[PDB]
């Protein structure tokens, strides 16, 4: 299972560039696909989504009417056509696969991402208070976040996802609902919370789980991340 | 509409699954499903090799018909517990060796099996195709050892063209529902090319019969 | 002379087993439960109708989470259903369309399926590639598979059409234990709540109690007159109920070694295809050939409800682990959730 | 038929294993089933039907 | 002043047809789709029937949209019934002759698209048309019945060579269809051509549910 994003480079402002992500190693046709970007000093923000079978296409109300997402099912690439690139679009663009059925794990695999460098209202606001938390291994870390509205939908599900971005690597899914632990993830990580207040708890630390954590809501489009909490030392 | 985003995408997944199921069902409805039966030591393997561990399925196309035979002779179980699975086949190919009249005997077992499948409650409207096989060495087996060994009530001559027709009439008289279904019958051999043309013509008449039943003309 | 000697010895042993079962018979279950309150008319409405199959549904099985269920039909498809929102979670294309059973693993990770190909196929639901995938093909029977039930992710027990039940090992792929002793072919099985014993009903009108560890037949129950098509443990694990082609359901008893009740009515002449208890064990559900599904209370043989609403034979039935629902499947290609 | 003699020996050994078991009376186990049905009646959503609030299908 | 019971029993027949096809979910085949659409066309024509009868006083809005609604229901029913019988003739031609190719062609969605095409062409034909006739005569007699008679003559020549027990009843029902359609639509269009039979053309939409449903053993077993 891999996702190799390609394209990128130096683009003059107002120009155009098409990014590709050739998928390999999974059933690409049955996965919704997202493009999610990350400014070179800031955190993550969602850009675009195309569903399985191209039936539903969503944009982020900052690139809407300006970018174009499209997928190819026989050849397994994913395209993002971009026109009129302004100065606020320089970022590393990650591709991330996402399946939706009952009990599935959306946003579980992230592409490595490619860099793009340009020259020259009613949303839900994720809020993480702590920007940087210094800590030693072996301790227990409780990272909190809050929302604008209640992420607990009427069907019982609470749509808050916890991610992890290692230094120099793509983000990884940790918790794929309010309390559901993802696959390939150790038992140390535990998500909890209620309503508009949530907490990820690390029971004991290692050296490899340092880095920036992000929280995402999947209750309503557009998908909004939080300003991530950094863990060093 | 009081659905979350993942609920809407799950509904979209379910609708795409629905489209695939409808496409697969309307593709499967264009195929001719044949049930292959027969007694022991039949010559069905020869005509299967011409047309080409419980059910040996055999898919083959012929004149833009996609046949799928289901060789189930070899499923040595109680037939009354699984024969209702084949309710809705297009026809039934039943294979009898003609030379099994002297080897009760094998021919009366063939008649009992044909009477069991023909008058069955699940195949009241199913036509039966009947290959009377191994007719070549039957014609020299009836040189000595007459049909009185198998059928003692037989009073005709010891020739081929009368005894074979007598065996055909003895198998076709086992049909109780002679109005609902037909019994197609073909004298076949091991070196016989036209064994797929006969089953093609028989299922053509069966498809025309089902279309007359469906279109209100019957 | 040796055949007649062991013949008369087996007759004497059957006579002393019958004498022991007669000596244990001091009072019937009708005589004790004549003072309890009879249950009312069990009115159950069709909450959900699951409409995706295009041929006759032969088996279903509930999930442990009481929301997901699998169903097998002979259109060549195996469909995971979300019972709350009527969504199809998975649609599994089968290599052999002639299937007669299906099972849902209690972990939820796997789904079994088998039929007239003599092969129990194990399907992996949770893979990294996103699609379902057949993991093992358990090919060791010579008769058709009629039922299969997971013990865990690594062990499954199948009943077949060659008078033989078998205990499988998923990782290796061979029969760990072979259960022989029936003379007619086995049509159903049912695991105990503690996965240590299972019962099995065959076409010789006998239901046998099997021990999974030692691999022996412990007890044998003969009360029917025709082929037992369905069997199900009581929730206590000390009893079970069989459904046969003689239009009767019978409640057998492990410790009393004989039957307790007969669930019959004079207007019923068709065979039972499926049977299940409720969560309390008070109600007894049973699927029929006359397109209905009747509900007895198990403590007294009187019909307390009818689940009418199918247009062909009710071939499979499942009461969920919470007791909230009853999914009835039938040959009209519809599943129905009752509550 | 020596194989039929071995089959009859296996059958009479199975009947000997079945005959030498511990059996209780029918009334005691019938009272046990009655007690299990009486002690779990409140937890049965089909025997006593649940209200439509926590009913997951309505 | 006449009997005018044609409304009274044709409403009952077409209502029983649509009841069995729709209220009981029994719409599996393309022939059920064509029969439902022919029964809807017959109900529209039979609904336009009694407004013309007993036309002594003009209490209803004449010269404006209401009389236009009556005349529109009349002519939409006429063309839709005539075209649906020709679609059923083509479908029965494909179901008997060319039975292999009918497996690819005769689907439910193709039937619904042909039905919606018939309804839209009927509405577009009735837009130009409370006191043209050659177009009426052509597109309701000549172009339909050439197709109709060609299909049923080929159906008869094919059903003369089949197994006996089904083909006898099939030839009888085909001859019933042909004789009834000719005796119900020839003198009506002859009288219209001479002016440029009425009761006979009304009675055709009464007889249509009987012939196309009630003699078929499929519909009998649905009942």
């Amino acid at each position: 299972v891999q996702l190799v994003e390609s394209g990128g480079g130096l683009v003059q402002p107002g120009g155009s560039r098409k990014l590709s992500c050739s998928a390999s190693g999974f059933a690409f046709s049955s996965f919704g696909m997202h493009w999610v970007r990350q400014a070179p000093e800031k955190g993550l923000e969602w850009v675009a989504y195309i569903s399985s079978g191209s039936g539903t296409i969503y944009y982020a109300d900052t690139v809407k009417g300006r970018f174009t997402i499209s997928r190819d099912d026989p050849k397994n690439t994913l395209f993002l056509q971009m026109t009129s690139l302004r100065s606020e679009d320089t970022a590393m663009y990650y591709c991330v696969r996402s399946i939706y059925y009952y009990g599935s794990s959306p946003f579980d695999f992230w592409g490595q991402g490619t860099t793009l460098t340009v020259s020259s209202g009613s949303d839900i606001v994720m809020t993480q208070a702590t920007s940087s938390v210094p800590v030693t291994p072996g301790e227990s870390v409780s990272i909190s976040c809050r929302s604008s509205k209640s992420l607990l939908h009427s069907n019982g599900n609470t749509y808050l996802y916890w991610f992890l971005q290692r230094p120099g690597q793509s983000p990884q899914l940790l918790i794929y609902r309010m309390s559901n632990l993802a696959s390939g993830v150790p038992d140390r990580f535990s998500g909890s919370g209620s309503g508009t207040a949530f907490t990820l708890t690390i029971s004991r630390l290692e050296a490899e789980d340092v880095g920036v954590y992000y929280c995402m809501q999947h209750l309503e489009y557009p998908l909004t991340f939080g300003a991530g909490t950094k863990l060093e030392l | 509409c009081t659905l979350s985003a993942e609920d809407k995408a799950a509904v979209e997944r379910s609708k795409m699954i629905d489209r695939n199921l409808r496409e697969d069902g309307e593709k499967a409805a264009r195929e001719v499903k044949l049930l292959l039966l027969g007694a022991g030591e039949s010559g069905k393997c020869t005509i299967v090799k011409q047309m080409k561990t419980g059910i040996v399925e055999t898919h083959f196309t012929f004149k833009d018909l996609h046949f799928k035979m289901f060789d189930v002779t070899a499923q040595r179980s109680e037939r009354k517990k699984w024969i209702h699975c084949f309710e809705g086949v297009t026809a039934i190919i039943f294979c009898v060796a003609l030379s099994d009249y002297d080897l009760m005997n094998r021919m009366h077992a063939s008649m009992k099996l044909f009477d069991s499948i023909c008058n069955n409650k699940w195949f009241t409207d199913t036509s039966i195709i009947l290959f009377l096989n191994k007719k070549d060495l039957f014609e020299e087996k009836i040189k000595k050892s007459p049909l009185t060994i198998c059928y003692p009530e037989y009073a005709g001559s010891n020739t081929y063209e009368e005894a074979a027709a007598y065996i055909q009439c003895q198998f076709e008289d086992l049909n109780k529902r002679k109005d609902t279904k037909e019994i197609y019958t073909h004298f076949t051999c091991s070196t016989d090319t036209k064994n797929v043309q006969f089953v093609f013509d028989a299922v053509t008449d069966v498809i025309i019969k089902n279309n007359l039943k469906d279109c209100g003309l019957f | 002379s040796e055949l007649d000697q062991l013949r008369q010895e087996a007759e004497q042993l059957k006579n002393q087993i019958r004498d022991a079962r007669k000596a244990c018979a001091d009072a019937t279950l009708s005589q004790i439960t004549n003072n309890i309150d009879p249950v009312g008319r069990i009115q159950m409405r069709t909450r959900r109708t699951l409409r995706g199959h295009l041929a006759k549904i032969y088996a279903m099985h509930w999930g442990t989470d009481s929301r997901l269920l699998v169903s097998a039909s002979q259109d060549g498809k195996l469909i995971i259903w979300d019972s709350y929102t009527t969504n199809k979670v998975h649609a599994i294309p089968l290599r052999s369309s002639w299937v007669m059973t299906c099972a849902y693993a209690p972990s939820g990770n796997y789904v079994a399926c088998g039929g007239l190909d003599n092969i129990c196929s194990i399907y992996n639901l949770k893979t990294r590639e996103g699609n379902v995938r057949v993991s093992r093909e358990l090919a060791g029977h010579t008769g058709y598979l009629s039922c299969c039930r997971f013990l865990d992710d690594n062990q499954i027990v199948t009943s077949s059409g060659d008078t033989t039940c078998a205990l499988w090992d998923i990782e290796t792929g061979q029969q760990t234990t072979t259960f022989t002793g029936h003379t007619g072919d086995v049509m159903s099985l049912s695991l105990a709540p503690d996965t240590r014993l299972f019962v099995s009903g065959a076409c010789d009108a006998s239901a046998k109690l099997w021990d999974v560890r030692e691999g022996m037949c412990r007890q044998t129950f003969t009360g029917h007159e025709s082929d037992i098509n369905a069997i199900c443990f009581f929730p206590n694990g000390n009893a079970f109920a069989t459904g046969s082609d003689d239009a009767t359901c019978r409640l057998f008893d492990l410790r009393a070694d004989q039957e307790l009740m007969t669930y019959s009515h004079d207007n019923i002449i068709c065979g039972i295809t499926s049977v299940s208890f409720s969560k309390s064990g008070r109600l007894l559900l049973a699927g029929y050939d006359d397109f209905n599904c009747n509900v007895w209370d198990a403590l007294k043989a009187d019909r307390a409800g009818v689940l009418a609403g199918h247009d062909n034979r009710v071939s499979c039935l499942g009461v969920t682990d919470d007791g909230m629902a009853v999914a009835t499947g039938s040959w009209d290609s519809f599943l129905k959730i009752w509550n | 038929n020596t194989a039929s003699i071995a089959q009859a020996r296996k059958l009479v050994e199975q009947l000997k294993m079945e005959a030498n078991i511990d059996r209780i009376k029918v009334s005691k186990a019938a009272a046990d089933l009655m007690a299990y049905c009486e002690a779990h009646a409140k937890e049965d959503p089909l025997l006593t039907p649940v209200p439509a609030s926590e009913n997951p299908f309505r | 002043v006449f009997y005018c019971l044609l409304f009274v029993f044709s409403l009952l027949g077409n209502s029983l047809v649509i009841l069995v096809l729709v209220v009981c979910k029994k719409l599996r085949s393309i022939t059920d789709v064509y029969l439902l659409n022919l029964a809807l066309s017959d109900l529209l024509f039979v609904f336009s029937f009694p407004f013309q009868t007993y036309y002594l006083l003009d209490q209803w809005v004449f010269g404006t949209v209401m009389c236009k609604v009556v005349s529109g229901f009349y002519y939409i029913g006429f063309y839709s019934s005539m075209w649906f019988i020709t679609l059923m003739s083509v479908d029965r031609y494909l179901a008997v002759v060319h039975a292999v190719y009918a497996l690819k062609v005769r689907t439910i969605r193709m039937g619904t698209t042909l039905c919606l095409a018939v309804w839209l062409t009927a509405i577009m034909a009735t837009i130009p048309l409370c006191y043209t006739n050659f177009k009426m005569n052509i597109l309701g007699l000549l172009i339909p019945f050439t197709i109709f008679m060609f299909c049923y003559i080929k159906i008869l020549h094919q059903l003369k060579r089949c197994q006996n027990h089904n083909k006898t009843k099939a030839i009888r029902l085909v001859l019933i269809v042909v004789i009834a359609s000719l005796l119900f639509w020839v003198p009506f269009n002859v009288v219209l051509f001479l002016t440029s039979t009425e009761i006979i053309s009304f009675t055709h939409c009464c007889v249509n549910p009987v012939i196309y449903a009630f003699v078929g053993e499929k519909f009998k077993k649905h009942l």
